[PDB]
RNA sequence: GAGUCUG
DNA sequence: TCCGCGTCAGACTCGTTTATAGCATACGTGAG
DNA sequence: CTCACGTATGCTATAATGTGCTGACGCGG
């Protein structure tokens, strides 16, 4: 009853022949001429060395399939840029390229937010240094204590610390009923920028026609853009100082209209 | 011979049966089990020392290199209990340990002559527990729940029917470990042995014994008894063992000598049996056709050829019979198999079993737990020998192998923790022998196969995975690295190890937030059993059997004390006098019955024990100083109760309250009350918030103050002697010369809490009990807790009650309660709430804690000072601003409106929001403390630099006066030895004390005094100063915070929330209620002497309820409260000691038959008047559990108050006058006000946020949530018409985005129309199931 | 149970009959947190039916 | 979304479409670099186990574990399970204009009416108050109606009592078992934060005082306010649905 | 999600 | 052996571990 | 218009080449 996608992967590669060392160099010689025969022979034949190390790299990022894969990626690099030439054997050229692929994976895929490895080496160091710290300092790294062993600065130390704060699924321990919609208003708060807005158009037809004329077409009430104190003066204006001093007349008329109706402190709260 | 706190306030005892054994330590569990974690055996594998020595020593895979375990050390903790729960961290010790680094040469053979490096590593912090039993996890006291586990052992079980409608009993064994896999073998209903390992595929049982190397004819030799056939002459014959026939129809025609004994087809009975094995029968003479069918034992082979004429286990036939007589073998071995006792199980086994020698049958295990992967030799023999012979993978651990031999009935207990293929044998035997018909299935509720894992043990588990993990690392970087280099702790990794414990004491179910709403729901909690969480049952696993209060729950588990609810069964209180066998098993006191003659010899006796004895009853009557009373004794064993002779009985209940709970053992007249209604009494005991004035109960059990003292939450003296001096704040004894050691300075201090926080947010507060220069005793109550009175627990306030309807305000349990109560601050209950304010540092950057906050009126900013914190002492309510932030604001592009509107008041107000702490909406509190945490680089708030000056100089005024109190306390001392050989009085009194280190005496044990005197005076001299650079520094510490985040402001409120309607009370007979009316005095119900009543409970809640309890504590309450107010009388008027004397004594002796003397005379006169200005207030009683004060002792109590012997009296209306028309029953019920209070319940909303996907509203009072309108709520309006209310509640109300904004501008409008839309869940339900794959459209008109 | 309680609550049970008491008690309240289920889930067949 | 910790929190979906994107780009390069076919097939089977775990995870035998090891939420799980969609969030859902509190006795109530707590009622008639406020002219517009709401001013309680007037309520208690779970009243203001209750319909709700706690919900529009009082009335429902009897009966 | 609860 | 079911709301609290080389050219967009 | 800044793909040579939790609900179709 084997069903596993993993037993079945690796039944299929216990099923291989295992290579030798004239037999590598032979093949490598081919498979650099460009054999299609040697490459595959190569690739399928130490497929077993990928498992090795993406054995003793799970429970880390992904899976050790996903691993298996990835690695299986550094094989085939191993393969191409592979020199049978220099008499030192494969098996120690190729355990570089598949740790690479592997480690090179597990710093992308592993992180929901996509951290850049720039970052991720310089974490590396200051976690390494963390536990050098922890081994003599029986309490663990403070953010000051490691940056004053990498002569860095704390700020930099602190922005690292932050990005390692991994996040955990909203709907697994649900999270996702407490945490409201912030960028929708509720009814009361909508209700009231449709009174303010109603209140505006009949508080236009309700002051001088020129006041209501500069006024709107800069805050780009009623015109189509909003225009500043000297870009009013596109329209008919075409003034500087007499676009400010009634762009303030119209605002001063408007707050005793505020202050009678009933709002000016009562609305300045809110 | 009463203590000093006893002769302050006496409890009258209406118990009459004398305590052989006094009440334990209640949290004995805690304490025991953890400090067997932590305790440093060499020997006795416990926690820790067990743990390094089960992994270690670790050898690498090359085996040059290993790393070996010396010891380990606790470092003291880097912070007190008190700043770990301020500052929000983990109370806990570093772990230090020794590790020697060995290494070989691998061209030596095995030199150890290369390297070994030994140095002192860090693993981990472990959390400590306090002295009270709790744990204090980042900032928060949590208590570890003990669990209830299957015991590793055997356990033999059978599905009685469930599988094959046949209806057949199959037979299991399950072998359990402690650590490995588990071994079961079971039948089949064709009864085929079959063997599981790991609970996975079937294999033929005969199949594991190949693998351990057994040839056919060995096994069957193991299980079966052989049967030898003779061949002489030509007749056949076989050797008869005269019973074995016993029950069997005889086939043939038995003939013996010549005389027949068996008529041929009729059933051998007893007599024949005994005719035969009397006349010696060894030979009967048979037919040849009686073989056909009866299997071969052995091999058997031509010796001519030297071919098998039979294989073992083969079915005999006439003519193989034939063929062995003219080889020449005349004796036959055959299997004895008849069925019924002796089945042919095994026998029928090896035919199904497929496997042929070892190696076959080791491959088939192989390919069960692998299957796919080719099978080697060495990979099978590896295999089977790592799943149950290896030392590593396999442990049945000391109880396994004790419980496993005990099972198999050994006679030697300890042994191997890995399985002897003996075990495995024997354990078959059992199991067939059960098939049989002779043994017995074990229960899997009985408290003999029911373990307790209390802390120890979990904490020992957590850490050893934590070893693990490192054991993979540590062999893994010992093969890769240069040996020489390379050192011990490059390898080791700390985090492995402490994540591990963190997630056991943090994360785990068993890790709970402790109950801290009152002593007893604390005490109650830490003497928790729990069947749940990790290696335990589940609720959906949990059946109805496992629930249910089993036999031997007697004196170990509560019955009547379990959650109502899903939990209902798992979880149980520990019994009173209930604790641990060294295995773990729960074991009960007993009295041991020695020739009729009751000694005081007492026996704690296993679940197991306990069934072999025959136990008498507590109750049962003893005669003065010898044997019992009564001829036939009522006693209980092999678990069920009878009648028995005095011969008979063995043993004896301790007392009468051991098979009771903690909790419930506080329920006074438990005896007359229902155990559902008692169940939830002792349940809402642990509810009662303690009260402004914690009133002691007038009707108690006793128990009172053995709860209050065990709970720690009362200072207690260790030492005694008289106080120094009393404080609101501190307490200061001088301690008696005979227990007061002459090395350190003689003065106990006792520092008392001031009102602190609890989990709950309820109150702590120690008030002082004792006066200024009052003597003590060791283990006198000197300061009391939140919920104690003088030493006894008060979880409430007792309360004049009558049992009376009112114009319904008592109808379904409603309470009304009179003003006075209200008045009189009783159930007044004091909340103190944490609040907390967090500056983080946000992509825009750092928030700012300014008082100087965009939009916000000076009435608000007053209250704030100069950092934007508020004052001390400031009263506050909703809405009202604490600590005032601001947050930096990205770039705003605003609406028009927003342009238009910050130009008009040019409050710009820089780039910065308004995010300040703020005190919730409702909620109102005066500010008590306030705490600031800052970073370590961050410049410090004017506010933050204010509270560490009064930290830094109160610190220093607090070392000054220890050192000062305690030199001044030791050369008193000094000044007293001085005199022993040299009279100096005055003039050493006139020089100062600074220049006395030139003074001594001769040379003798004297002058060696002053020697210890003055090395300890300097000793103190430089600890003060140590001491007090630690506070310095710890006060000047920069605070590491979480990721983020800047600084911490935590706000302390103090709420005082009064009594009102809605409000939840209860007694303690399981008897709730919700306050409906607070009634003016006037109203109220009043006596002949116009005293008004405090409560009018209703009576048609008592007959239903069945707890009878609460009235016979009315009754009882009344009486007590009769004498109090007969000695406030004679108080009042002065009157003469000798006459009070002669009062309290005939009180005091009044009981039937009273177990408690008081020979009043003794006290002296003083002693006798602070005593009666205590009974004043009314005379304590104690009525013990199922020993408790009978009616007549209560009535004849009541007639010494010259109160009715009814407890019934004439009462009047206080708004009419009139009379009511009978007789009321009156008294003082001991009252709880519990926490669910309506000031926390009340909650409403019209439209607020919504939820993120679903677009509905959120849910709960917190998040400001609407009510769930649920599928039943909704089937209700689909029953009546109401389609528009339905249509509201799915669209408007809810989803639907347009129409609820669209709908609340029409309610402003005052239009009162819908215009529905489509409810926005419907749009994410069709897009899930798109994202399916599935297409599914709207299809139009 | 082959053995009754003899007593009533006036009278006090004593530690056997409290004991027994407490079979029946406990599987009474167990029974309604956990049969109420089932009940529940007749309701709702027999609704989403009709 | 970003918690307020600083720290984000996401769906398990994404990590499932993760996991699939990973592995069929994977794919793709193992197909451009022409790779030998055991390894082509090990892609392919992850990339089916992938999407068969991003559909219905666990039905393909042992589900994908993440963070805690609790298995991910796939899509069909967000629909199935009675927590799915149609259960929780369809067939009924958390609403607007409700609330609840403890409930005790109102013996001097009549049949038809419940004692409401003042704080409550204010609340849940909020646009009802805004907008006689405006008829009045006594509030300018409704941010000036929400302050003098805030500050609970004297005119706002006399308002307040003018809108609950003829206004009904529907009283909710769980469990609903039958339709009388539900009852409309007429609400009567009172001092105090506990919910009054008509004795006689207490055996409808099966409430009794000792802590029980009662939904409230304010019917909106004409339609529903005249569906509660002709319909769910106290009044209107004295007899059981389930037999003939009056289930409104003294005890 | 794991809790301890209230009906 | 498999897969499908198993009352209805409410209150609160907690909680989000792991190790992963260093350095040089290459690819691509933004700021002055 | 040019360089810095942020991000990415590259290569390294002793030989090493086969894996690895939690169990127990109960009734029906
Ligand atoms: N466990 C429960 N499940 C469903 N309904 C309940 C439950 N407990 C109480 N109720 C309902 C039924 C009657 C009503 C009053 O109950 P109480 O007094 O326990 O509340
Ligand atoms: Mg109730
Ligand atoms: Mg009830």
């Amino acid at each position: 009853r084997v069903l596993d996608a993993t037993q079945l992967y690796l039944g299929e590669i216990g099923y291989s022949p295992l290579l030798t060392a004239e037999e590598e160099v032979y093949f490598a010689r081919r498979a650099l001429r460009g054999d299609v025969a040697s490459r595959r022979r190569m690739i399928e034949s130490n497929l077993r060395l990928v498992v090795k190390i993406a054995r003793r790299y799970g429970n880390r990022g992904l899976a050790l399939l996903d691993l298996i894969e990835e690695g299986n990626l550094g094989l085939i690099r191993a393969v191409e840029k592979f020199d049978p030439e220099r008499g030192f054997r494969f098996s120690t050229y190729a355990t570089w390229w598949i740790r690479q692929t592997i480690e090179r994976a597990i710093m992308n895929q592993t992180r929901t937010i996509r951290l850049p490895i720039h970052i991720v080496k310089e974490l590396n160091v200051y976690l390494r240094t963390a536990r050098e710290l922890s081994h003599k300092l029986d309490h663990e790294p403070s953010a000051e204590e490691i940056a004053e062993q990498l002569d860095k600065p704390v700020d930099d130390v602190s922005r690292m610390l932050r990005l390692n704060e991994r996040g955990t699924a909203v709907d697994t321990p649900a999270l996702l009923d407490i945490l409201a919609d912030e960028k929708e208003n509720g009814p009361e708060d909508t209700t009231q920028d449709d009174d303010m807005k109603q209140s505006i158009v009949k508080w236009l037809f309700e002051l001088n026609a020129k006041q209501r004329e500069v006024l709107a077409r800069r805050f780009g009430l009623l015109g189509y853009e909003a225009a500043t104190l000297e870009d009013v003066g596109r329209e008919i204006g075409l003034t500087r100082e007499r676009v400010r001093q009634i762009q303030v007349e119209g605002l001063r008329r408007l707050r005793e209209i505020l202050q009678t109706q009933g709002l000016n402190i009562e609305a300045l709260f809110l | 011979v009463y203590s000093y706190t006893e002769k302050k306030r006496i409890r009258k005892d209406f118990g009459k049966r004398p305590q052989v054994l006094d009440v334990p330590y209640l949290l004995s569990i805690q304490l025991d089990s953890f400090q067997k974690f932590i305790e440093q055996d060499p020997e006795g594998q416990y926690g820790l020392e067990a743990a390094f020595r089960s992994v270690f020593p670790i050898q690498s895979y090359s085996g040059n290199s290993e790393l070996q375990y010396v010891s380990y050390r606790l470092g003291e903790p880097v912070f007190d209990v008190q700043e770990c729960q301020i500052r929000g961290v983990t109370y806990s010790a570093p772990l230090r340990v020794k590790l020697r680094l060995v290494i070989y040469e691998r061209e030596a053979p095995e030199g150890t002559v290369k390297d070994i490096k030994e140095q002192e590593v860090y693993m981990g912090e472990i959390p400590l527990m306090t002295d009270n039993g709790t744990f204090v996890i980042n900032g928060t006291e949590r208590v570890i729940v003990s669990q209830l586990h299957r015991s590793p052992g055997v356990f033999f079980d059978s599905d009685k029917g469930k599988t094959h409608s046949s209806g057949k009993v199959l037979y299991n064994a399950r072998i359990i470990p402690y650590r490995g896999s588990w071994l079961d073998f079971e039948f089949d209903p064709k009864d085929n042995l079959f063997v599981r390992i790991d609970r996975r595929r079937k294999l033929p049982a005969t199949i594991i014994l190949r693998a351990l190397n057994y040839t056919t004819e060995q096994i069957l030799d193991l299980f079966f008894e052989k049967v030898i056939f003779e061949i002489r002459d030509n007749k056949l014959q076989m050797e008869l063992v005269p019973e074995r026939l016993r029950g069997e129809t005889a086939s043939f025609d038995i003939e013996a000598n010549g005389k027949v004994y068996v008529e041929k087809g009729r059933r051998i009975t007893a007599r024949h049996i005994r005719q035969l094995e009397k006349d010696d029968v060894k030979l009967i003479e048979v037919p040849v056709e009686y073989i056909a069918g009866k299997v071969v034992a052995k091999d058997y082979i031509d010796e001519s050829t030297g071919e098998l004429i039979c294989a073992a286990n083969m079915e005999l036939s006439l003519d193989l019979l034939a063929k062995l007589s003219q080889s020449g073998h005349k004796r036959i071995e055959t299997l004895f198999t008849n069925d019924l006792d002796h089945g042919p199980y095994i026998s029928e086994t090896l035919r199904v079993d497929p496997t042929n020698d070892r190696l076959s049958a080791l491959v088939e295990i192989y390919r069960m737990m692998r299957p796919g992967e080719p099978p080697t030799r060495e990979a099978a023999e590896s295999l089977f020998e790592n799943l149950f012979f290896s030392e590593d993978r396999y442990d049945l651990s000391a109880v396994g192998r004790m419980k496993f031999n005990r099972s198999l009935l050994r006679e030697e207990i300890e042994g191997s923790g890995i399985l002897s293929k003996d075990d495995i044998i024997d354990v078959m035997k059992k199991l067939i022998d059960i098939r049989n018909g002779k043994g017995e299935v074990d229960d899997i509720d009985h408290l003999g196969n029911r373990r307790i894992r209390s802390v120890g043990e979990m904490a020992e588990n957590q850490f050893r995975v934590g070893l693990v993990r490192v054991e993979r690392a540590v062999k893994e970087r010992l093969s890769l690295g240069d040996l020489d280099t390379l050192m011990p702790q490059d390898m080791i990794n700390a985090k492995p190890i402490s994540a591990a414990v963190k997630e056991f004491f943090g994360s785990s179910q068993l890790s709970q937030f402790m109950d801290q709403n009152n002593p007893l729901s604390e005490i109650t909690h830490k003497r928790r059993i729990s069947a749940l969480g990790p290696g335990g049952l589940t609720r959906e696993r949990a059946g109805f059997e496992v629930r249910d209060v089993h036999p031997t729950h007697y004196g170990r588990v509560c019955p009547i004390e379990t959650p109502e609810g899903p939990n209902i069964g798992l979880i149980n209180s520990l019994s009173v006098y209930a604790q641990t066998n060294e295995y773990g098993f729960l074991e009960t006191p007993y009295r041991k019955v020695t020739d009729g003659v009751v000694t005081d010899e007492i026996h704690y006796l296993s679940a197991i024990e306990e069934g072999n004895y025959v136990i008498a009853q507590a109750n049962s009557n003893l005669d003065e100083e010898g044997h019992f009373v009564e001829d036939l004794v009522t006693c209980r064993s092999k678990g069920e109760s009878s009648l028995f002779s005095r011969d008979q009985v063995d043993y004896m209940d301790v007392s009468t309250q051991q098979v009771v709970s903690v909790g419930a053992s506080l329920i006074p007249f438990l005896e007359h009350d229902d155990a559902n209604r008692a169940l939830m009494g002792a349940n809402m005991q642990r509810q009662a918030v303690p009260t402004l004035r914690a009133d002691k109960p007038l009707v108690g059990t006793g128990m009172e103050r053995a709860v209050a003292v065990d709970s720690g939450v009362t200072a207690v003296a260790k030492r005694g002697g008289v106080v120094q001096y009393v404080d609101a704040s501190r307490i200061v004894i001088k301690v008696n010369e005979d227990e007061m050691y002459p090395g350190e300075a003689g003065i106990d201090i006792y520092n008392l809490t001031k009102y602190t926080r609890s989990n709950q947010n309820t109150c702590i507060n120690q008030m002082p009990c004792v006066s200024l220069g009052e003597p003590v005793e060791r283990g006198d109550v000197l300061a009391d807790g939140p919920s104690t009175d003088l030493g006894e627990l008060a979880l409430g306030q007792n309360m004049r009650v009558a049992f009376m309807p009112w114009n319904g305000y008592n109808f379904e349990d409603s309470i009304l309660v009179s003003e006075r109560v209200v008045q009189e601050d009783r159930f007044t209950t004091i909340h103190i709430q944490e609040l907390a304010c967090v500056s983080r540092d946000t992509k825009l950057g750092p928030e700012e804690i300014t008082a100087d906050i965009p939009n916000v009126g000076e009435a608000a900013l007053s209250k704030l000072d100069e950092s934007g914190i508020v004052y001390i002492g400031a009263e506050v309510t909703g809405g009202d601003i604490l600590v005032g932030k601001v947050t930096p604001k990205g770039e705003t592009q605003l609406t028009p409106e927003e342009k238009l509107l910050r130009a008009i008041f040019g409050e710009k107000a820089s780039d910065v929001k308004d995010s300040s702490l703020r005190v919730p909406n409702g909620v109102s509190g005066t500010v008590i403390d306030v705490q600031v945490f800052t970073r370590d680089g961050v410049e410090k708030d004017k506010r933050a630099l204010e509270i560490e000056e009064m930290q830094l100089k109160q610190a220093k005024k607090d070392l000054s006066e220890e050192l000062q109190i305690l030199e001044a306390g030791l050369f008193s001392r000094i000044r007293a030895v001085l005199v022993a050989g040299g009279v100096e009085a005055e003039k050493l009194d006139k020089l100062p004390r600074d220049r006395w280190l030139e003074l001594g005496l001769t040379d003798e044990e004297k002058q060696n005094q002053l020697e210890q005197l003055a090395e300890q005076y300097d000793e103190l001299k430089h600890e003060f100063e140590k001491k007090l650079e630690a506070k310095r520094r710890k006060i000047t510490q920069g605070d590491d915070l979480a990721p983020g985040v800047l600084k911490i402001v935590k706000v302390y409120l103090a709420v005082k929330r009064r009594i009102q309607p809605g409000d939840k009370m209860a007694g303690r007979h399981g008897n709730k209620g919700v306050i409906s009316k607070i009634n003016p005095i006037e109203d109220m119900p009043y006596d002949e002497n116009g005293t008004p009543v405090d409560i009018v409970l209703n009576p048609l809640g008592v007959p239903s309820r069945m707890n009878i309890g609460q009235i016979l504590e009315t009754h009882l309450g009344m009486a007590a409260k009769g004498i109090g107010d007969k000695i406030n009388a004679m108080l009042k008027q002065q009157q003469e000691v000798a006459k009070l004397r002669e009062f309290i004594q005939r009180a005091y002796d009044l009981g039937a038959d009273v177990r408690q003397k008081v020979d009043l005379s003794t006290f002296s006169d003083e002693e006798v008047m602070r005593l009666a200005e205590n009974l004043r207030k009314g005379m304590p009683i104690a009525t013990p559990v199922f020993d408790g004060a009978k009616e007549a002792e209560i009535k004849e109590l009541l007639k010494l108050g010259d109160l009715p012997t009814s407890g019934q009296i004439r009462l009047y209306d206080g708004r009419t006058g009139e009379q009511f028309e009978r007789p009321v029953t009156v008294g003082y019920m001991y009252m709880l006000k519990l926490n669910h209070l309506v000031d926390d319940k009340m909650h409403a909303r019209s439209t607020g946020s919504y939820s993120l996907v679903t677009q509905q509203p959120l849910g709960g009072k917190a998040q400001f949530g609407g009510q769930r309108f649920g599928e039943m709520e909704v089937w209700a309006l689909e029953a009546y018409g109401a389609a528009y209310t339905l249509q509201e509640m799915l669209t408007v109300k809810s989803d639907d985005v347009n129409g609820r904004t669209k709908m609340y501008k029409n309610i402003v409008d005052g239009n009162h129309q819908m215009e529905p839309g489509m409810p926005e869940s419907f749009n994410v339900l069709l897009k899930e199931i798109r994202s399916l794959g599935i297409n599914i459209e709207l299809e139009d008109e | 149970i082959e053995t009754p309680i003899t007593a009533n609550f006036r009278e006090g049970l004593n530690v056997l009959q409290y004991f027994i008491s407490t079979h029946g008690a406990r599987k009474g309240l167990a029974d309604t947190a956990l049969k109420t289920a089932n009940s529940g889930y007749l309701t709702r067949r027999l609704v989403d039916v009709a | 979304v970003p918690l307020d910790g600083g720290r984000f929190a996401t769906s398990d979906l994404n990590d499932l479409y993760r996991r699939v994107i990973n592995r069929n780009n994977r794919l793709k390069r193992l197909l451009d670099l022409a790779a030998p076919d055991i390894i082509v097939r090990n892609e392919k089977r992850m990339l089916q186990e992938a999407v068969d775990a991003l559909l219905d995870n666990g039905r393909r035998g042992r589900a994908i574990t993440g963070s805690n090891k609790r298995p991910l939420k796939s899509l069909a799980d967000m629909i199935k399970g009675k927590q799915g969609r149609f259960r929780q969030n369809l067939l009924g859902k958390r609403v607007d204009y409700s609330g609840r509190s403890v409930i005790t006795v109102g013996p001097y109530l009549r049949l038809h009416q419940c004692g409401l707590p003042k704080k409550m009622a204010l609340e849940l008639f909020k646009p009802f108050i805004y907008g006689k406020l405006e008829l009045r002219g006594l509030a300018t517009t409704i941010k000036a109606a929400k302050k003098m709401v805030e500050r609970e001013e004297a005119v706002v309680w006399d308002i307040l009592d003018e809108v609950i007037r003829e206004h009904p309520v529907l009283l909710n208690r769980a469990p609903t078992l039958h339709r009388l779970g539900i009852q409309a009243f007429e609400p009567v203001l009172i001092e105090g934060k506990a919910i009054q209750l008509h004795p006689l319909v207490c055996a409808a709700y099966n409430a009794d005082f000792d802590g029980d706690q009662m939904a409230v919900h304010v019917p909106l529009t004409l339609e529903a306010q005249l569906e509660a009082r002709a319909l769910m009335m106290s009044t209107n429902n004295i007899l059981s649905p389930a037999n003939g009897e009056p289930i409104i009966v003294p005890s």
